[PDB]
C-alpha cells in the first residue's frame, strides 16, 4: 500500500529547536527565522558598507583631479 | 488603505538611502 | 512582460542540473571580469591619451593625481590576469567533462577565447612602456613570416614600417570596441547553450534531476563572485605589481631593447611551442594551432562516455595536459638558453601528441576495456 | 586472461560506487537515444532511478555504501541487443542509400 | 519566555518594509564603527610611522 | 613610485576583514538555501 | 490480542459519548443509556489511560513523481490552530 510509505529520519539534519517530535515547533519558529534572516541581513548591510565605497571611488575620479585642484 | 504604513516604511528606506551614499 | 520572460528562461527557473560543481562557476565569474573590464576600462579611458607624447603622462596622471586612479588601473590591469585564469579553467571543464560536445557554445567560445587575447594584448600596448612597445614590435613582426603577404599585413596592421604612433592610437579604438563585439558573441554562447541545456560532471543526461537556477546556483554564483572579488583585491591591494613586468614602467624605447623579452604570463606557453620550432613560419603555425587545436578536439572524441569522471588514463593524460603546459608556461617565461631549449622542444611536442595521439587512443583503449 | 585488469577497470572507473551499470554511463546520441526509447517500462525505468539517485550523490560529492556498489560480474548490458539492432539498422539504411 | 533572536524577527524584521529600514541604519552605523575600528587598527599597527603622528612636529 | 602604499593597505586591511565576515555569511546562505537538496531521500517504489 | 487490548483500553465510557437526533426525548434517551450503556467500566487500572502528546509539525515535502497518472494532485498547508483555537472562524 501507499500507507507503507513513512517519511525518513531527519533528526540527522534537523536543528536543536525543534528535535523532541512531541514538542510544537511553534514556539522555536521565530527564532529558527530570526537566526537565518539576521545572517542575510547582516550580509547585505556588509555588500552595503562595500558597495557604497566602491562607487564613490568610480565617482571621485571622475570629479575634480589633484592637479586641476592644485592650479585653481 | 493598507499600502499606506508600508509606502511610508518604504519612503523611510528611500529616503535614508539618499543619504546612505550621499 | 517580452524582456522578463527572457529573464525567466535565462536565469530565474531555468532548469540546472543538480550535481553541479565549482568548475561552472567560471561562466559567470568570466562575464564579472568583461564586465568589470569593461567598468574600470571606460573610466581609464576618461583620462588616458593615445597619443605616443602623452600615453605614459597620463598613466602616471591617473594613478598619482586622478582622485582613486590607482585602485581602477590595478583592477583592470590585474582583473585581465583574472580573466584569463578564469578563462582557462573555463576551457579546461569543458576538456575534462566533455562539454565541447555542444559544438557551437564550445565553437564559440574557441572565438570568444581569440578575441579576449587579441583585446589584452592591443591593452598592453596602451600605457607605452618598453615591454609594451618591444612586446607589440615582437609579436606583430610574426606575422611577416607569412609566405607572400605577411610582410605587406603587418606595415598595414602597424600603419607604417614599425610599431608607432600610428598603431598605438589604432590599438586604443580596437581595445575600447571589441570588448562590446566579445559581449555580444558571449549572448550568442550562452544562446546556443540553452538549445543545448547545460552538462553535469558525470556526462550522463540529469533531464531527471533538475532544478531551478534560482534561488540555488544564483547564490552560488554570487559566492563564487566574492572569491573571484578576493582573487582580485588580495592582488589589488597586497601585490598590484607582482604578474607585471617591472620594465614597463620604464617609458619606451625603440633604441634600446630589454634583454628578457617575452609576452605577458598568459601567453607563454603558446611563446614556448613558438621558440620551439626554429623555422619562422612553422613557428608561427605551431603558435597558432596551439589555440586553434580547441576546434579539432570535439572531433577526436572516441569514449563512449562523455566525461572523463570514469576513465582513469584519460584523466591522467588530461593533468598531464595541465602540467605540460604549466611547464610551457615556465619555460616561455625564461630566456632561450640551455637546457630550456630542450625542455621547451620536449614540453612542446608532448603538448600536441597528448591531445592529437594519445588521449584519444586512451579513450579507445578505455572502451575496449569495458567491452565496447 | 585480462578479465583481472578489465575488472581492476571497472573499479576503477568509480561509476559502481554511485550504483550504476555501464549502460546508464553511455553518451546519448541518435542511436542510444533511440535504443533507450525501445527500452521496455521496466529497464526504463530503473535506468531513470539509477541515474536519479548517482547524481544526487554526484551533488553531495558522495558514494554509496561498499556492499551497495555494482558488482563488476553483476554489471547486465541491458542496452547493448537493442542499440545493436538500431545500429544495423542505421548500417542497412546507408548501405541502402549507399546504391 | 520570547527569545533573543526571535525578538528581533517578530519586531524588527518580519516585514521586508522593516528588513531594509534595519539594514539601512545598520549600514549607516557599521560604516562609521568599522571605518573607525579598523582605523583605529592600522595607525596603532603603523604607530609613529604615518603623518599624523608626526604633524605635531613641524606644525 | 607608489604614493598610495599607505592608503592601499589600509584598504588591504578592511577588505581583509569585511571577506572575512561576508564569505562565511555568503556560504551559510548558500549552505541554508541548497539544505532543501543535501538533505533530501530519493524512495524508488516500482508496482509488481 | 491487539484488536481486544486496543478495545479495552480506548473503548470505555468518560472516552465516550452517545448523541441522538430527531422526534424524541431526552430523559427516554438517558433511560436507555442507563439501562443498556451503564455497564461500561468507568475509569482506569491506575495507568493505561493515554493522553494525547502534542504533535510536532514539519514543514517539509513529499513529491511521488508518477508521470503514468493524467493529472497531478497537489496538497500545500501550514500548521493548523487545533480544535479550541477561536481563530478557527
Ligand atoms: C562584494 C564586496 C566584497 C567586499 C569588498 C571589500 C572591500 C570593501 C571596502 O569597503 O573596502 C574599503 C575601500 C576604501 O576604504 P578606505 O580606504 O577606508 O576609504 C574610505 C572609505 N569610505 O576600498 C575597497 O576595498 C574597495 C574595493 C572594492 C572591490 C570590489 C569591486 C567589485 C567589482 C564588481
Ligand atoms: C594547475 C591548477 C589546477 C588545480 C586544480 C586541481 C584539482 C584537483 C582535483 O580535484 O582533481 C580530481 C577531480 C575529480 O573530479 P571527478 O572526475 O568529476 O569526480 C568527482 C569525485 N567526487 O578532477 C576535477 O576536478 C576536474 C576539473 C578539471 C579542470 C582543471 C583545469 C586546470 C587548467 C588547465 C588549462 C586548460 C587547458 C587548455
Ligand atoms: C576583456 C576586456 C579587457 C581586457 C582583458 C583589458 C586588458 C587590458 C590590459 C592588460 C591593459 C594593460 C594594463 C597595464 O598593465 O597597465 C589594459 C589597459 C587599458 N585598458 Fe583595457 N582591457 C579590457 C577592456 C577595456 C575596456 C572596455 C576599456 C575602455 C572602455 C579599456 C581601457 C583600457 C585603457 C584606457 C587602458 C590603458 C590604461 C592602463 O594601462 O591601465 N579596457 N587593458
Ligand atoms: C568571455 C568568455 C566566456 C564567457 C563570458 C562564457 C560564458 C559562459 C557561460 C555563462 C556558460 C554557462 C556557465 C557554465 O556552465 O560555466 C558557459 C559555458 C560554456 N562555455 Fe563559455 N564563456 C566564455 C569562454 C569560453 C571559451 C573560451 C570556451 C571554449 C573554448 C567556452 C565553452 C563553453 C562550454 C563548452 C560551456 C558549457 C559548460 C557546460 O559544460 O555546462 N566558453 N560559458
Ligand atoms: C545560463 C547559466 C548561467 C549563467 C547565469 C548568468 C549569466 O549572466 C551573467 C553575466 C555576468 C554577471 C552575472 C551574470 C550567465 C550565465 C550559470 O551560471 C550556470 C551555472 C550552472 C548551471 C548552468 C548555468 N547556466
Amino acid at each position: 500500500s501507499h500507507t507503507d510509505i513513512k517519511v525518513p529520519d531527519f533528526s540527522d539534519y534537523r536543528r536543536p529547536e525543534v528535535l523532541d517530535s512531541t514538542k510544537s515547533s511553534k514556539e522555536s519558529s521565530e527564532a529558527r527565522k530570526g537566526f537565518s534572516y539576521l545572517v542575510t541581513a547582516t550580509t547585505t548591510v556588509g555588500v552595503a558598507y562595500a558597495a557604497k565605497n566602491v562607487v564613490s571611488q568610480f565617482v571621485s575620479s571622475m570629479s575634480a583631479s589633484a592637479d586641476v585642484l592644485a592650479m585653481s | 488603505r493598507n499600502w499606506v504604513p508600508t509606502a511610508q516604511l518604504w519612503g523611510a528606506v528611500g529616503a535614508v538611502g539618499l543619504v546612505s551614499a550621499t | 512582460h517580452p524582456l522578463m520572460k527572457i529573464v525567466n528562461n535565462a536565469f530565474i527557473d531555468l532548469p540546472a542540473p543538480s550535481n553541479i560543481s565549482s568548475w561552472w562557476n567560471f561562466g559567470s565569474l568570466l562575464g564579472i571580469c568583461l564586465i568589470l573590464q569593461i567598468l574600470t576600462g571606460l573610466f581609464l579611458a576618461m583620462h588616458y591619451t593615445s597619443d605616443t607624447t602623452t600615453a605614459f603622462s597620463s598613466v602616471t596622471h591617473i594613478c598619482r593625481d586622478v582622485n582613486y586612479g590607482w585602485i581602477i588601473r590595478y583592477m583592470h590591469a590585474n582583473g585581465a590576469s583574472m580573466f584569463f585564469i578564469c578563462l582557462y579553467m573555463h576551457v579546461g571543464r569543458g576538456l575534462y567533462y566533455g562539454s565541447y560536445t555542444f559544438l557551437e557554445t564550445w565553437n564559440i567560445g574557441v572565438i570568444l577565447l581569440l578575441t579576449v587575447m587579441a583585446t589584452a594584448f592591443m591593452g598592453y600596448v596602451l600605457p607605452w612602456g618598453q615591454m609594451s612597445f618591444w612586446g607589440a614590435t615582437v609579436i606583430t613582426n610574426l606575422l611577416s613570416a607569412i609566405p607572400y603577404i605577411g610582410t605587406n599585413l603587418v606595415e598595414w596592421i602597424w600603419g607604417g614600417f614599425s610599431v608607432d604612433k600610428a598603431t598605438l592610437t589604432r590599438f586604443f579604438a580596437f581595445h575600447f570596441i571589441l570588448p562590446f563585439i566579445i559581449m555580444a558573441i558571449a549572448m550568442v554562447h550562452l544562446l546556443f547553450l540553452h538549445e543545448t541545456g547545460s552538462n553535469n560532471p558525470t556526462g550522463i543526461s540529469s533531464d531527471v534531476d533538475k532544478i531551478p537556477f534560482h534561488p540555488y546556483y544564483t547564490i552560488k554564483d554570487i559566492l563564487g563572485a566574492l572569491l573571484l572579488i578576493l582573487a582580485l583585491m588580495l592582488l589589488v591591494l597586497f601585490a598590484p605589481d607582482l604578474l607585471g613586468d617591472p620594465d614597463n614602467y620604464t617609458p619606451a624605447n625603440p633604441l634600446n631593447t630589454p634583454p628578457h623579452i617575452k609576452p605577458e604570463w598568459y601567453f607563454l606557453f603558446a611563446y614556448a611551442i613558438l621558440r620551439s620550432i626554429p623555422n619562422k613560419l612553422g613557428g608561427v603555425l605551431a603558435l597558432a594551432f596551439s589555440i586553434l587545436i580547441l576546434a579539432l578536439i570535439p572531433l577526436l572524441h572516441t569514449s563512449k562516455q562523455r566525461s572523463m569522471m570514469f576513465r582513469p588514463l584519460s584523466q591522467c593524460l588530461f593533468w598531464a595536459l595541465v602540467a605540460d603546459l604549466l611547464t610551457l608556461t615556465w619555460i616561455g617565461g625564461q630566456p632561450v638558453e640551455h637546457p630550456y631549449i630542450t625542455i621547451g622542444q620536449l614540453a612542446s611536442v608532448l603538448y600536441f601528441l597528448l591531445i592529437l595521439v594519445l588521449m584519444p587512443t586512451a579513450g579507445t583503449i578505455e572502451n575496449k576495456l569495458l567491452k565496447w | 586472461w585480462l578479465e583481472g585488469i578489465r575488472k581492476w577497470y571497472y573499479n576503477a572507473a568509480g561509476f559502481n560506487k554511485l550504483g550504476l551499470m555501464r549502460d546508464d554511463t553511455i553518451h546519448e546520441n541518435d542511436d542510444v537515444k533511440e535504443a533507450i526509447r525501445r527500452l521496455p517500462e521496466n529497464l526504463y525505468n530503473d535506468r531513470v532511478f539509477r541515474i536519479k539517485r548517482a547524481l544526487d550523490l554526484s551533488m553531495r560529492q558522495q558514494i554509496l555504501p561498499k556492499e551497495q556498489w555494482t558488482k563488476y560480474e553483476e554489471d547486465k548490458s541491458y542496452l547493448e541487443p537493442y542499440l545493436k539492432e538500431v545500429i544495423r539498422e542505421r548500417k542497412e539504411r546507408e548501405e541502402w542509400a549507399k546504391k | 519566555a520570547p527569545t533573543l533572536t526571535a525578538r528581533l524577527y517578530s519586531l524588527l524584521f518580519r516585514r521586508t518594509s522593516t528588513f531594509a529600514l534595519t539594514i539601512v541604519v545598520g549600514a549607516l552605523f557599521f560604516e562609521r564603527a568599522f571605518d573607525q575600528g579598523a582605523d583605529a587598527i592600522y595607525e596603532h599597527i603603523n604607530e609613529g610611522k604615518l603623518w599624523k603622528h608626526i604633524k605635531h612636529k613641524y606644525e | 613610485a607608489e604614493p598610495e602604499h599607505d592608503h592601499r593597505k589600509r584598504m588591504g586591511l578592511k577588505m581583509l576583514l569585511m571577506m572575512g565576515l561576508l564569505l562565511p555569511l555568503v556560504y551559510a546562505m548558500k549552505r541554508h538555501k541548497w539544505s532543501v537538496l543535501k538533505s533530501r531521500k530519493l524512495a524508488y517504489r516500482p508496482p509488481k | 490480542a491487539d484488536l481486544t487490548e486496543y478495545l479495552s483500553r480506548h473503548y470505555k465510557a468518560p472516552r465516550m459519548v452517545l448523541a441522538a437526533a430527531g422526534g424524541l426525548e431526552h430523559r427516554q434517551l438517558l433511560d436507555l443509556a442507563q439501562k443498556h450503556f451503564s455497564g461500561l467500566s468507568g475509569t482506569y487500572d491506575e495507568d493505561a489511560v493515554p493522553t494525547l502528546s502534542p504533535c510536532r509539525f514539519t514543514g517539509s515535502q513529499i513529491c511521488h513523481r508518477e508521470d503514468g497518472l493524467p493529472l497531478a494532485h497537489v496538497a500545500i498547508a501550514v500548521e493548523g490552530p487545533g480544535w479550541a483555537h477561536p481563530d478557527n472562524v
